[PDB]
């Protein structure tokens, strides 16, 4: 058995165009653990981006946080890079606002 | 689960350096233990040896005098490095259990005495004492008395032998050796033991009793100037059954 | 308030990622880290460090670096008693459970590519193998019953006397209270027809409870996930589509009505 | 942080003995009892981690993790069991934590004592002679010489299993030209009725 990963893409506190928040992009309920994710700027990889840890749930699967600071705009277009085993094609998910 | 550990007893001058190997004869053991026993004192830990990281000392042991090394899964050795008397003591061996719960898994011995000079080593002297006339008279009983002297250092073993075979039944040995010279430090030693059997048994002339003493003396790789090598060797004493 | 001590044990068989991770949790928190490219034991919250004497991290380093060991070699044995071919994983998860009421819980689980291998019962001092291969182990493990034993302790006191004294340690990071920000807003999820988002964010303990009710009765109800909104605090929300609705939320003992 | 027992212990063969080891300690992970004979490595007696009494044959292992305490109880005690007796307890981080040992000391039941001294003769040689206090009770207690060229070994207990029989025994020499077997235990108090052929 291999669990393939459950890709939530949203901002910290609700967004409104002009204000500084943070976008999350949280990778869980995946195993195994090797795992590849980045954010995206209309398809550009977000050069300074921190994350959590590898994170442990009870139910045996892995899970993982990654955060950017930034400014929402009407026009940009963000999304999230995810690559494990089980993903065949890179799956990217896009933010809806 | 066994631990065994090479030397049993050991003799070393002062300045060299004693190598007490210790290996776990089935399991692997992660960690291995080394104790000591100064006479009298409780058994006290020295070092903890650990495999793929260092050796962890406590507060009287000196990292400098003693060396030792995870070899195999299997192995841990300890090495004093300049020996001195006062590192003469019993080393003790142990590998802990796979699980948590820490059970120690003991070796037996090792029992090192460090000597300035070697020219004290001595082995011992044995003789055997038929049981008293008057002693059969009254008790209907025979005790007989084995004496081991002028032996040093206190490696010895006494043991009895009826009639070919090893006896335990009827007899007593001091646990500690007599000094002969108690005034001067690195006297020689004496050990007496018993052997009281029936009357009617030591009465049967064709009744053998033999007391017999190991020593565990100084090694083929070691050198002799003198006197005989005081090497490790067995002393004995016979008794034939008197009507 | 109830709470969690649970640490984690990850072996990968063929490794990049490193090949055994271990990692302790008081709730949702990681508090502790340890692996093999760095076989040392660290801390991961700061009221860690604080508290726990430098003797605490050098004895449970040696400790980890022999677990390591162990875990090495049983899932190699595990990897050939099933001539299983390619890359495969190793976990073991053992844990606390102060419950409000007092109460405890232990646990102590194994699994072989992330599914169930060797349930412990502390009760019946005995494990529970899912196939012939696991059945293999549970005979030797059970065949130690002093193991077992000090296993039932571990988990009934020993555990719970740890997880008391993390409390006390970082109570100003889990005995806190954040409570959450609730809002409704109306947004037609398709064409024509309206649903109506119950969005709550800001509040910790991440454990919280929302819900629609149709003039009393409970609504069919859409929802998300409790997320982590990266400030250490969490955010979640749930949704419905001539009635009057009223959005009943529950967070750490009090308890909201939003009437829209 | 640290685990108590006595030094000591002294009881007579065929009674029950019972070992009180107390602790204190952050945490606690199971009690060890380990047996360990003079001049040999410890043995594994016991493993204790939960509450309550726990038999293994003449030996019993007690716990009380809410009193910070257990006992090793020997019964149907037997001349064997003089050895030392070593206490230990796994604390909060794994570490051994052990206890000086209380050394037990089983005095013998000797119910029929005829108190005797007596001369032996070597076997090869003839000048040399031992002397030897036997059969006397549990309460004379023999004490060493005061002289330097007397020798006087402490009592000593042997059984005859075959026959259900105990003694203990006391044994004394000298090249001293004047050393006699009515004058050997001088130094220590002897029974008015020790008998001397
Ligand atoms: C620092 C205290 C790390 N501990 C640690 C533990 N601790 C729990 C327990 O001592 C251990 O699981 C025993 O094996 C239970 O029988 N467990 C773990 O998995 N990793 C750790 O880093
Ligand atoms: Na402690």
């Amino acid at each position: 058995i291999q669990r393939t990963p459950k890709i939530q893409v949203y901002s910290r506190h609700p967004a409104e165009n002009g204000k500084s928040n943070f976008l999350n992009c949280y990778v869980s309920g995946f195993h195994p653990s090797d795992i590849e994710v980045d954010l995206l700027k209309n398809g550009e990889r977000i050069e300074k981006v921190e994350h959590s840890d590898l994170s442990f749930s009870k139910d045996w699967s892995f899970y993982l946080l990654y955060y950017t600071e930034f400014t929402p705009t009407e026009k940009d277009e963000y999304a999230c890079r995810v690559n494990h085993v089980t993903l065949s094609q890179p799956k990217i998910v896009k933010w809806d606002r | 689960a066994v631990v065994s550990q090479h030397p049993s007893w050991v003799i070393s001058k002062s300045g060299t350096s004693v190598k007490i190997e210790c290996r776990s004869l089935d399991f692997q053991a992660t960690t291995m233990f080394w104790y000591r026993q100064f006479p009298k004192q409780s058994l006290m830990l020295m070092a903890t040896s650990n495999e793929g990281s260092k050796a962890t000392y406590e507060q009287g042991v000196e990292k400098d005098k003693f060396l030792i090394n995870h070899a195999s899964l299997t192995l841990s050795t300890l090495t004093v490095t300049s020996a001195h008397p006062e590192d003469s003591s019993f080393y003790i061996c142990s590998a802990r259990t796979s699980g948590d719960f820490g059970e120690q898994f003991f070796g037996p011995g090792t029992r090192l005495t460090v000597l300035e000079d070697l020219k004290n080593v001595f082995p011992p002297e044995v003789a055997v004492f038929e049981p008293s006339e008057a002693e059969i008279s009254h008790t209907q009983k025979a005790t007989l008395v084995c004496l081991a002297t002028g032996f040093y250092p206190d490696h010895v073993e006494l043991s009895w032998w009826v009639n070919g075979k090893e006896v335990h039944s009827g007899v007593c040995t001091d646990p500690q050796p007599l000094k002969e010279q108690p005034a001067l430090n690195d006297s020689r030693y004496a050990l007496s033991s018993r052997l009281r059997v029936s009357a009617t048994f030591w009465q049967n002339p064709r009744n053998h009793f033999r007391c017999q003493v190991q020593f565990y003396g100084l090694s083929e790789n070691d050198e002799w100037t003198q006197r005989a090598k005081p090497v490790t060797q067995i002393v004995s004493a016979e008794a034939w059954g008197r009507a | 308030r109830t709470h969690s001590l649970r640490y984690f044990r990850l072996g990968v068989s063929d490794p990049i990622v490193p090949e055994f991770i271990s990692v302790g949790y008081v709730d949702s928190h990681p508090i502790t880290t340890y692996d093999s490219v760095t076989r040392q034991k660290e801390p991961r919250a700061p009221w860690m460090a604080e508290n726990l004497a430098p003797d605490h991290w050098e004895r449970y380093t040696q400790l980890l670096r022999g677990w390591q060991q162990m875990f090495k070699v049983e899932l190699k044995r595990l990897q050939r008693h099933y001539n299983h071919s390619g890359s495969h994983t190793y976990q073991r998860m053992i844990g606390c459970e102060l419950l409000e009421d007092g109460s405890t819980t232990g646990f102590l689980q194994y699994a072989y590519d992330g599914q169930d291998f060797l349930i412990f019962n502390k009760d019946t001092l005995s494990w529970l193998a899912v196939d012939n291969v696991a059945h293999t182990i549970k005979q030797a493990w059970e065949a130690n019953q002093h193991e077992l034993l000090y296993q039932k302790n571990w988990l009934e006191e020993e555990c719970i006397a740890w997880l008391k004294r993390f409390l006390e340690y970082g109570k100003d990071t889990l005995q806190r209270t954040e409570p959450p920000l609730v809002r409704v807003n109306r947004k037609e999820t398709f064409p024509g027809v309206t649903a109506l988002f119950c969005k709550a964010h800001g509040f910790y303990p991440p454990e919280i409870y929302m819900t629609w009710m149709k003039n009393g009765e409970e609504i069919e109800i859409d929802y998300g996930d409790i997320l982590p909104s990266g400030d250490g605090t969490y955010q979640a929300w749930a949704s419905i589509e001539s009635n009057l609705y009223s959005c009943h939320v529950e967070h750490s003992g009090v308890h909201m009505v939003l009437q829209v | 942080q640290n685990i108590d027992q006595p030094t000591e212990m002294t009881a007579t063969e065929g009674a029950i003995v019972q070992i009180n080891c107390t602790y204190q300690t952050s945490g606690f992970n199971g009690l060890f009892w380990y047996q360990q004979h003079a001049g040999e490595a410890p043995t594994f007696l016991s493993y204790n981690v939960l509450d309550g009494l726990e038999e293994k044959g003449r030996f019993s292992s007690f716990l009380s993790r809410s009193k910070g305490y257990s006992y090793l109880l020997l019964k149907e005690l037997q001349m064997k069991d003089s050895a030392s007796y070593l206490c230990a307890f796994m604390d909060s981080n794994y570490q051994l934590i052990w206890g000086a040992g209380t050394k037990l000391i089983i005095k013998p039941d000797i119910q029929n004592p005829d108190p005797a001294v007596y001369q032996l003769r070597d076997s090869k040689s003839s000048d040399k002679s031992v002397c030897l206090f036997t059969d006397f009770d549990s309460q004379t207690n023999v004490s060493q010489s005061k002289d330097s060229d007397v020798y006087i070994t402490d009592k000593c207990v042997l059984d005859m299993r075959s026959m259900d029989f105990k003694s203990n025994s006391a044994v004394a020499w000298s090249n001293k030209s004047d050393f006699a077997c009515a004058n050997a235990f001088n130094n220590s108090i002897i029974p008015e009725d020790t008998f001397f052929p």
